[PDB]
């Protein structure tokens, strides 16, 4: 019935994929009642930059909830290290990073 | 986009039957699926989130099924407290998107056919002082809510000069009622003697009409 | 307990803007995220957009560049602003609690009492109330005509009359300015005796009329 809030992408995560396909990167998010506002950062050296105007949904799978990055479709650019961030009470919580592979 | 998609459009039960609407997504939305209830001059009323978990507080004559992309909503026994209009709520995305609702179904009480009883009422004094006449010819009290209704000024079918309005269910007895105002200025009123409201409806073998010649006690 | 309180009823002359609020009590902007719904009057929910925990907006595609989402956290004070209004504007604004904290709207809790915005030409005017004068059963009522913007009520003999009573649902005239009938069947043998007086209130205009419809 309540719970603090998880963003648990794994340590060491990694997708590749085909240049041109389309791609949904998951963020599993661990919450109880109220859905808590998850956003994408994409690493550019020590910071984790906001993705902004981006596609998102949310999904859910045999009791996970996942909260969706899309890129429709891939393009080698998209090529790097990904996290989810969620603000919870007064917390900043963050992902592990998961790191995306294109062929291009 | 996501296009949420509620049928039927209306839908009448009789009392203490089985009442099933349907809500359908363009795409898969999961189970984040909310149900609404709302009744006239009212805020909606959320009953069902998740696709099937009740709020608290709902009748549990209340339930939600489905996911991905087929939902439903189903009152195990329809009271009269539950006639409203209910929306369905997807929220699994807003990335460019039109509308998170559905468009709505109406829910009513189904009863016996009624035929309407038939009242006509020629402009008043006051109001022909003013220059301007109002014709008002009312339907009372029947069912089903389809009716049609001609307005005849000596024999001539009258078009493009009414309107009507239509009262919600009511709640004792079941039935709709209907008024139909037809307007012309005093000018054209005192031109014509015989004021004719025709009326039909499933109820009625065949039509009312209500009339009075203008001046008439 | 938590509550949501909305702005009063504005009349706005097309090409004009609206800003609406809804005062939140009980908890916090940054617990729960606002949604911002209209409904055009008998047409379907319209959802405008979200404004999150932190006060990033997401926007329906067609509210996009006319609705403007602000808050104001000191006061849990949440606006609309609507730019450009057109007469099909004219719509109750309604401001809802999300279950959640924004991004995405997941599903609405608790709903604000809604705002009416009419959008009009027309000048605010009281109504002129004419009477509708009479098997067993009689039909009477009162034409309420010719009044702007909504809403009106109509009660019969100071209320003491309810039964058979049907207030219909306003039309608006191509003039822009709205009309209704109300009607009630009685007994025709109580038409002698009882006297019957519709009340007409038109809270807009401050206006209150009472008209006697006798057998005439």
């Amino acid at each position: 019935e309540s719970c603090d809030v998880q963003l648990y992408i794994k340590r060491q995560s990694e997708h590749s994929i085909l240049a041109g396909d389309p791609f949904e990167l998951e963020c599993p998010v661990k919450y109880c009642a109220n859905r808590p506002h998850v956003t994408w950062c994409k690493l550019n050296g020590t910071t984790c930059v906001k993705l902004e105007d981006r596609q998102t949904s949310w999904k859910e799978e045999k009791n996970i909830s996942f909260f969706i990055l899309h890129f429709e479709p891939v393009l080698p650019n998209d090529n790097g290290s990904y996290r989810c961030s969620a603000n919870f009470q007064s917390n900043l919580i963050e992902s592990h990073s998961t790191t995306l592979y294109v062929t291009d | 986009d996501i296009v949420m998609t509620q049928s039927p459009d209306s839908l009448a039960v009789s009392l203490g039957e089985r009442a099933t609407i349907n809500c359908q997504a363009s795409r898969n939305i999961y189970n984040f699926l909310a149900w609404y209830q709302q009744k006239p001059g009212q805020p909606p009323k959320l009953l069902i989130y998740s696709a099937s978990t009740l709020a608290s507080g709902v009748p549990d004559r209340f339930s939600g099924s489905g996911s991905g992309t087929d939902f439903t909503l189903t009152i195990s026994s329809l009271q009269a407290e539950d006639v409203a209009v209910y929306y369905c709520q997807q929220g699994s995305s807003n990335s460019n998107i039109d509308n998170p609702f559905g468009g709505g179904t109406k829910v009513e009480i189904k009863r016996t056919v009624a035929a309407p009883s038939v009242f006509i009422f020629p402009p008043s004094d006051e109001q022909l002082k003013s220059g301007t006449a109002s014709v008002v010819c009312l339907l009372n009290n029947f069912y089903p809510r389809e009716a049609k209704v001609q307005w005849k000024v000596d024999n001539a079918l009258q078009s493009g000069n009414s309107q009507e309005s239509v009262t919600e269910q009511d709640s004792k007895d079941s039935t709709y009622s209907l008024s139909s105002t037809l307007t012309l200025s005093k000018a054209d009123y005192e031109k014509h003697k015989v004021y004719a409201c025709e009326v039909t409806h499933q109820g009625l073998s065949s039509p009312v009409t209500k009339s009075f010649n203008r001046g008439e006690c | 307990q938590v509550q949501l309180v909305q702005s009063g009823a504005e009349v706005k002359k097309p090409g004009a803007s609206v800003k609406v609020s809804c005062k939140a009590s009980g908890f916090s902007l940054w617990t729960y995220a606002m949604n911002w719904v209209r409904q055009a009057p008998g047409q379907g929910l319209e959802w405008m957009g979200i404004i999150s925990d932190d006060g990033t907006t997401y926007y329906a595609t067609w509210a996009k560049g006319r609705v403007t989402m602000t808050r104001d956290t000191s006061t849990s004070t949440v606006y609309m602003e609507l730019s450009s209004l057109r007469s099909e504007d004219t719509a109750v604004y309604y401001c809802a609690r999300d279950a959640g904290a924004g991004g995405v709207q997941d599903y609405l809790t608790l709903w604000g009492q809604g705002t009416l915005v009419t959008v009009s030409s027309a000048s605010t005017k009281g109504p002129s109330v004419f009477p509708l004068a009479p098997g067993g059963t009689a039909a009477l009522g009162c034409l309420v005509k010719d009044y702007f913007p909504e809403p009106v009520t109509v009660s019969w003999n100071s209320g003491a009359l309810t039964s058979g009573v049907h207030t219909f649902p306003a039309v608006l005239q191509s003039s822009g300015l709205y009309s209704l009938s109300s009607v009630v069947t009685v007994p025709s043998s109580s038409l002698g005796t009882q006297t019957y007086i519709c009340n007409v209130n038109h809270k807009p205009s401050n206006t209150k009329v009472d008209k006697k419809v006798e057998p005439k």
